[PDB]
RNA sequence: UAAGUUUUAAAAGGCUAGAUUGCCUACAUUCAAUAACACCGAAUGACCCCGACUUACAAAAAGUUUAGGACUAAAUUUAUGA
RNA sequence: CUGAGUUCAGACCGUCGUGAGACAGUUCGGUUUCUAUCUUUGUCAGCGAAAGGCUUGUUUUGAAACGCCUAUGCACAGUUAG
RNA sequence: CAUGGAAUCUGUGAAUUUGAAAUCUUCGUGCAGAUGCGAAGGCGCUGGCAAGGGACGAAGAGACCCUAUGCAGCUUCGCUGG
RNA sequence: UACCGUACUGCAAACCGACUCAGGUGGGCUAGUAUAUAUACUCAGGCCAUAGAAUCAACCAUGUUAAAGGAACUCGGCAAAAU
């Protein structure tokens, strides 16, 4: 449980937030058991165009959550696909949780740093034309049994005799 | 605001008249110049229908075809490509000389995208059926296409043993004047 | 008519009416070029350079 | 570029010179005169820029129009011989 | 043509709901290279799929074919 | 860049009809001396 | 579409909810991005759409046709008399 | 929706006034802003899940489907409300 | 009927306004025209696209009238001054 | 025979208007049908980057056509049409 320590401040500084936010993601809003997680900061999309993506895929298994961003031509979708291949990449290699039984239990996005602007309305007026950011949390779990994939799988029209 | 499609009738593709006009020609050039073109939903519709006018208007092979190919089909490559190989390609095709394959969305404004490529030739993706289908003498379709005023329609080559005996003679060759 | 544009640029006349020489040709330029160096002004004048 | 070879090597001064001289009255004003000239001299430069870009597309036009006509006439000459191959396959 | 109050965070939930996308029922998954698209689209490596190996298409013999190449 | 500013240079003449002429008194002239070769003092003193 | 053509009684006529009764081999994808064409339509035992051919006794909306798209299967037809 | 008239700013004619000016005395000319939050209203749509016990009517290898009442769905929908 | 907005999708992406709201109808009452009080009744819930009767819609702490130890400019046989 | 200017832009996304602003910004050169620098098409030359994609909403803007009438509309033939 790091005996050692860094030489500056600015990086002992910031090893100890990432451990305090590690103790509050363990005994908290799940936890227990092994997780595999990823947190894509900075996404330059709204808050409420990554929500209208997220809102789907909440809930849903790992394959029909991929299945249900690959449907949609939205700019949010590829970088939910993104944070949902980056959490599946922890939970497989860097955890040891099965495949095929991640269900994507937690998804939500919150604020990021906005960067002011501004726009010319008329008579003299100014306006805005702030660039939104967001931030992704992903948590799979691992289910008890594989479940119900939601979405049937049908043959593409290459597979034709 | 007219109807066009619901009351069969050629799609508008955002454009005026005469830009709309124009820009099938040049993209009915495209496609039989390159065989396979990829492009919106709207406007593979709309070649499809154009290149099915044109493909008949070259097999016809009339000196008024030629003419009225010669302003609708820019390349001039090509005006020789449909009158020749695209004609004796599909003689005795009753239309559908082009299929069209959905490709997904373009990246640039999430419009509909379909491979649209003519039918029957090297390269092409699935299988054609054959234009004609020989009938079997012995089944009921020959008999009522007897009794009723049908031709037989058969499947032929370029050039059928019934104008062999009229090119065989070396009396009918007029030496080439 | 559409205001706003007042400023026609010039350097004939921007140096003419603010410049240096028009500033110390008389008595009360050279106090307000004397209150600029007390206010501390980095540019004394519209024309000055180095 | 664009002007002639003789272009360079030939001041253009002899022509101040020569139409200052041989009237008289062009010595009223020297300096419009002077002016003038010197907007002769621009002028001419881009006049012969215009003409070689002039020859330059008349003689691409032509030498387009040969090619096309070209192209044409080789493929109807193998367009014939494809034609009297089918027949004189049809004879054998 | 303006606003008297100020909307509630649950009265703005209500009004957006038009925003919100349906999930989609039905999926074409390539078992090689686990594509997905639609049943009527074509996804293989001629349409946009970097990860297509061509055992998408599991038979394509066409050899014979005759005709007057125009050059 | 925008109102011609004389630099610090030396005039070396005057216009009389519009042709400059250079006096040849005022061309620079440079007294090097006779040889700066093999000569036993450089720019560098050792430490 | 009206300037045209029909109909405008006692109560007539419409809209929404519905006691009941009956039935159930019903996860809802494709045929073009605004089905309003089409749910009182079709998806290969399919003329649903599109194309081709004919019709001046339709100055063109019907008739034939599976050529193309709605994929699909074999040991008696790549297949309906669509 | 107009601003034709009732609020101005320009000018003329008449009345009153020393005059700046006044006239609800006659004339000519003289900026009509607003992207609908929710209250109505028209119309077009989404959400408002279930399976309950069968001691299963049966079977062994209280779990599995089967048979029941109605529960949803769908259709026709009171001499049936509004 | 034509063109371009509007309506559908993708991408970029404001502002006026805002005591808090979970804001029904009629009659009555009431700082005298009530979403909020009383009596009676109605109402599955939430929206898109439209129309604007209400929210004494919003936009200016000056349209008009009155007041000020109020200002300002103008006028004159108002007063006083070289 | 020195010194200063020489890039780029200059009816404009580079100047003046807070903006990549439908506004304002001086002088000069120019080919054919053809005849005037007007008008239609075109030469040299330049351009089709700054939201795209389909479709039949209502409605709005801008226009084309309209049977029989024709200022009957309206404060006023305003606006269109017409020569
Ligand atoms: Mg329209
Ligand atoms: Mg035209
Ligand atoms: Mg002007
Ligand atoms: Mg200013
Ligand atoms: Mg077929
Ligand atoms: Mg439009
Ligand atoms: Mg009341
Ligand atoms: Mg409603
Ligand atoms: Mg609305
Ligand atoms: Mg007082
Ligand atoms: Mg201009
Ligand atoms: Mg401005
Ligand atoms: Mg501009
Ligand atoms: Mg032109
Ligand atoms: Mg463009
Ligand atoms: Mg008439
Ligand atoms: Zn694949």
């Amino acid at each position: 449980p790091r005996n050692w320590m860094w030489y500056d401040a600015d990086d002992e500084r910031e090893e100890r937030r990432k451990e305090r936010q590690r103790l509050a993601w363990a005994m908290g809003p799940g936890g227990g058991e092994e997780v595999g997680a990823a947190h894509l900061m900075d996404v330059p999309q709204s808050m409420k165009k990554m929500q209208r993506i997220v809102k789907l895929v909440r809930g849903l298994p790992y394959p029909d959550a991929v299945a249900q961003c690959s449907l949609v031509p939205h700019k949010a979708a590829r970088y939910m696909l993104q944070a949902l291949e980056a959490a599946h990449a922890d939970a497989t290699e860097v955890k040891g949780l099965d495949a095929e039984r991640l269900v994507v239990g937690t998804v939500f996005v919150t604020r990021g740093a906005y960067e002011p602007g501004i726009s010319y309305h008329s008579k003299g007026r100014p306006g805005s034309k702030t660039f939104h950011r967001s931030h992704i949390r992903v948590v799979l779990n691992q289910a008890a049994e594989r479940p119900a994939p939601f979405a049937r799988i049908v043959a593409p029209l290459m597979s034709r005799r | 605001a007219r109807v066009r499609v619901r009351l069969g009738d050629w799609n508008r593709l955002n454009r005026k008249w005469q830009h709309r006009v124009s820009m099938m020609k040049t993209m009915v050039t495209q496609l039989l110049e390159k065989e396979r073109i990829r492009t919106t939903l709207a406007k593979a519709k709309t070649l499809q229908r154009y290149a099915d006018k044109v493909i008949t208007l070259g097999k016809q092979g009339t000196r008024e075809a030629w003419s009225e190919a010669r302003g609708i089909v820019r390349t001039d490559r090509e005006l020789h490509k449909l009158f020749t190989q695209v004609a004796l390609r599909y003689r005795e095709r009753p239309g559908g000389f082009t299929r069209l394959v959905r490709a997904g969305w373009r990246e640039r404004d999430a419009a509909p995208v379909a491979f649209v490529e003519l039918v029957d030739r090297p390269g092409e993706l699935r299988p054609a059926n054959p234009a004609l289908q020989r009938p079997n003498p012995l089944s009921v379709q020959a008999w009522i296409r007897q009794q009723l005023g049908q031709p037989a329609r058969e499947p032929s080559p370029l050039l059928p043993p019934s104008v062999q005996q009229y090119l065989r003679e070396e009396n009918r060759i007029q030496q080439g004047r | 008519g559409n205001r706003g544009n007042t400023y026609q640029p010039s350097r004939r006349k921007r140096v003419n009416r603010h410049g240096l020489e028009k500033r110390l040709s008389t008595p009360q330029g050279r106090e307000v070029l004397l209150r600029r160096l007390r206010k501390g002004r980095w540019r004394i004048t519209v024309d000055s350079f180095r | 570029p664009f002007g002639p070879p003789g272009a360079e090597r030939s001041h253009d001064w002899a022509t101040y010179a020569r139409h200052l001289q041989l009237q008289p009255e062009n010595r009223r004003d020297l300096k419009r005169y002077r002016a003038r000239f010197v907007r002769f001299m621009q002028l001419r430069e881009l006049d012969w820029r215009e003409a070689f870009q002039r020859g330059v597309a008349e003689d691409s036009r032509v030498s387009n129009k040969v090619a096309r006509a070209k192209a044409e006439a080789q493929r109807q000459d193998a367009w014939s011989d494809y034609k009297q191959a089918m027949w004189q396959r049809a004879q054998l | 043509a303006t606003p008297k109050k100020k909307l509630s965070l649950h009265r703005r939930g209500n009004r957006r709901v038009w925003y919100w996308l349906k999930r989609k029922t039905e999926v074409a998954k390539c078992s090689y290279c686990g594509a997905l698209s639609g049943r009527n689209q074509m996804f293989s490596g001629a349409a946009g799929n970097s990860a297509c190996t061509g055992q998408c298409v599991e038979q394509a013999p066409t050899p014979p074919a005759s005709s007057y190449p125009a050059e | 860049k925008r109102v011609h500013v004389d630099r610090g240079d030396v005039k070396v003449g005057r216009l009389e009809g519009g042709e400059f002429q250079v006096l040849p008194h005022l061309r620079p002239r440079y007294f090097v001396p006779a040889d700066l070769d093999k000569f036993q003092l450089k720019p560098y003193v050792e430490v």
